[PDB]
């Protein structure tokens, strides 16, 4: 009910490193095991991204997610004062992140990998020669963005080998590049060549889209089918008045409620699991914020 | 009726300081009344060659 | 010339006498002059602690964690006398008549109508068709695969009091596991050792360890018909399932023949929830039962806070 | 009693135990003889040397 974790420094301060640290007050890391008494290498998350090695970010989401998450409490020449994350309990959070975004009356956040720039979240203690890596906590609406830019790069880098490069400048580089926010744009570090154990998970993901695609229902697609030639709507300006023609040629068969509602039915049940494989995150739910003071209550 | 029964106690202790061990003449002990509170400490010697 | 030491006994008192709460207020009824009293202090303490005026009126310097008790009445039949006290029990519903019997269900007892584990089952339940009589589609929802939608977990027992036909049973249902005839005396909670795998070592730099770990509980329709299985890992939703699924896959492999092409209402492989949360980096405890046919090695786990999650699609 | 531990693991609790012993009993036993004219003339009353 009440947990304060020290972490003890062998080597000196080295105060070229400290103001940095200070002005890091209050933010959000991942540490190795708990216990009163740590390891500094484990304190970070310098263990999993090694400077030469080339990012899998979905193995920064599964190491993300088991450690426990501390908030950085105090700085001192020779500690550091991090309290831990209770799973039921309260505390305030404030933050600054060199990506800086702007947060939201009860909007939940998710916690990433920062896989935006390894200078911005990460402060090198070479003194140690050790580097303190911090992992990036986003509303859920971008988080989510983000992840799926990320595997569905991960797929269409699987996917562009061998083609023309104009396959090459733009599904590669137009939206699995940059996301957007309130006038502006952050650019995304992308892996030169596609991760391993990231398609772990989009494994899982052709299972469930087989046994979905086994069980799609027909009156809906009569519906889009209509309203695309006989109707104009926004949702369907992605539809031009030309039909993908796989559309007519499931379509052919005639319509029941009897079979449409089993279908709808274990479509409902298969549409319940995904959010285990969407999440990946430990979500933090918003309390109260104030932007003169960039400190909200997460929870 | 109530009974009340009365269980025997024993303590293995031995009275044990630190002073009266030999080590305490290796090092020399000065009490600090607030020493958590001192962040970090250090000596600084000058030689003359 | 005694040294005097080291540490002060002194300053250990007076924290130590700070640190202690104050006592709880009790009341005396039985005479006039002690009520009297009693609600004097009464209310002088309400005049202490709602005046925003003063500063000793204020005392909220320096948790409520029992469990939500639930009572179940169970027949007699249903459920042995001498099953021990915290194994995890799972309900039923009935269609019409709900107050007769809950018929709350033990792992045992769904190892009987599922069909050395097998002989101690037996040796509790030798005629068991009134757990057939329980379920009346138990052969129908094997198909329908809805098995699972109606077992729901209802987590350890504290207490049952025993009657000839119906049986009164108290479960703890959210928070820790605790007692009430006492100050609040501790179980713990028990699952046999075998039908239990252990799922951080099956596959077996450093990998971290988080400060809590979960169990899960999943049912799965395999040809050798449906069987239920308790899994004690610690990595994360989002891992334990897809881990399961890799585990299962073996499993899987037979199901080419049974599922139908034409109606897709069976090909659920098996569904997973989140019964509660223990210490991690202890293990847990091996003991055997101590009934009259008892051969079963059972692990026992310590520290089990119960939140129980629902039945999750996994394939 | 018990030591103070300094290192990361959880501190060291005391500890106090009940030792149970269980008594002995032993049981002794001797053979003596006496005839039964060494016990029939203490009934009798001797007054002649």
């Amino acid at each position: 009910m009440d947990l304060k974790v020290v972490v003890s420094l062998s080597s000196r301060l080295y105060t070229d490193e400290i103001a940095k640290m200070q002005q890091r007050i209050g933010c959000i890391l991942p540490l190795a095991s708990t216990h009163g008494t740590q390891n500094v290498q484990g304190l970070g998350l310098g263990q999993v991204y090694s400077l030469e090695t080339v990012p899998d970010y979905v193995s920064m989401y599964n190491y993300l997610s088991d450690c426990t998450l501390a908030v950085l409490d105090e700085v001192s020449v020779d500690s550091l004062i991090l309290t831990k994350i209770v799973p039921g309990q309260t505390y305030a959070i404030k933050n600054k992140y060199q990506p800086f975004f702007q947060w939201h009356g009860t909007g939940s956040l998710s916690v990433m990998p920062p896989v935006f720039g390894r200078e911005h979240a990460t402060v090198k203690l070479e003194s140690n020669d050790v580097d303190i890596v911090f992992p990036m906590v986003l509303p859920t609406p971008i988080a989510e963005e983000v992840l799926q830019k990320i595997l569905l790069f991960n797929v269409y880098s699987r996917v562009v080998m061998q083609a023309p490069g104009n396959a090459d400048m733009l599904d590669v580089h137009m939206h699995l590049g940059s996301v957007s926010y309130l006038g502006h744009h952050y650019e995304l570090a992308l892996p030169e060549v596609p991760g391993p154990l990231g398609l772990a998970l989009l494994d899982n993901l052709s299972l469930y889209f087989c046994i979905m695609v086994t069980l799609l229902p027909r009156a809906s697609m009569r519906l889009v089918r209509g309203l695309i030639r006989h109707e104009h709507h926004d949702l369907l300006n992605l539809f031009q008045e030309m039909v993908p023609d796989e559309i007519a040629r499931i379509d052919l068969d005639d319509l029941s409620v009897a079979d449409d509602l089993s279908r709808m039915r274990v479509m409902m049940t298969y549409l319940q699991s995904l959010a285990s494989l969407f999440n990946l995150g430990p979500r933090l739910a918003t309390a109260a914020y104030s932007q003169e003071t960039l400190t909200a209550t997460c929870w | 009726k109530f009974e009340v029964l009365l269980g025997v106690y024993t303590n293995a202790i031995q009275y044990v300081r630190f002073l009266e061990t030999a080590l305490a003449v290796s090092c020399v002990n000065t009490e600090f009344k607030d020493l958590s509170r001192m962040t970090d400490g250090k000596i600084q010697f000058r030689i003359s060659v | 010339m005694k040294v005097q030491g080291s540490v002060d006994r002194r300053r250990l008192q007076r924290r130590i006498a700070g640190l202690l709460p104050p006592p709880a207020r009790r009341l005396n009824i039985s005479r006039g002059s002690e009520f009297t009293r009693d609600v004097r202090g009464l209310v002088e303490e309400h005049a202490q602690a709602s005046s925003l005026s003063a500063a000793a009126v204020w005392r909220a310097g320096l948790g409520w964690r029992p469990p939500v008790f639930g009572d179940f009445l169970i027949h007699a039949s249903s459920f042995n006398n001498a099953e021990a006290t915290g194994t995890p029990l799972f309900q039923f519903k009935q269609s019409d008549p709900f107050s007769g019997v809950d018929a709350v269900f033990t792992p045992l007892s769904l190892f009987i109508l599922m069909n050395g584990l097998t002989r101690m089952a037996n040796l509790l339940y030798d005629s068991p068709a009134t757990l057939a009589d329980l379920v009346p589609d138990f052969g129908r929802l094997v198909a329908d695969r809805r098995f699972h939608n109606f077992i729901t977990p209802v987590g350890p027992l504290v207490e049952n009091i025993k009657s000839t036909y119906l049986n009164k049973i108290t479960t703890v249902v959210h928070g820790p596991v605790v007692s009430k005839a006492i100050p609040r005396s501790t179980v713990k909670v028990t699952v046999p050792q075998e039908a239990f795998v252990d799922l951080d070592a099956w596959l077996s730099g450093l990998q971290p360890c988080p400060a809590d770990a979960r169990l899960y509980v999943a049912l799965t329709y395999e040809e050798a018909g449906p069987r239920f299985t308790f899994f004690q890992s610690s990595r994360g939703h989002c891992q334990i399932m897809n881990i399961l699924r890799i585990y299962y896959s073996p499993s899987i492999m037979h199901r080419y023949a049974v599922v139908q092409p034409l109606h897709i209402e069976e090909l659920t492989f098996g569904a997973v929830a989140c019964l509660g949360t223990f210490s991690a980096t202890d293990g847990w405890r091996r003991s055997a039962f101590n009934y009259r046919g008892s051969s079963l090695p059972v692990v026992e786990i310590d520290s089990f806070y119960s939140n129980v999650s629902d039945w999750e699609v996994i394939l | 009693p018990t030591i103070a531990h300094g290192d990361g693991r959880r501190p060291s609790k005391q500890r106090t135990f009940i030792v149970v012993k269980n008594c002995h009993k032993h049981h002794i036993s001797t053979e003596m003889e006496l005839s039964m004219l060494d016990l029939e003339i203490l009934h009798s009353i001797p007054e002649t040397p």
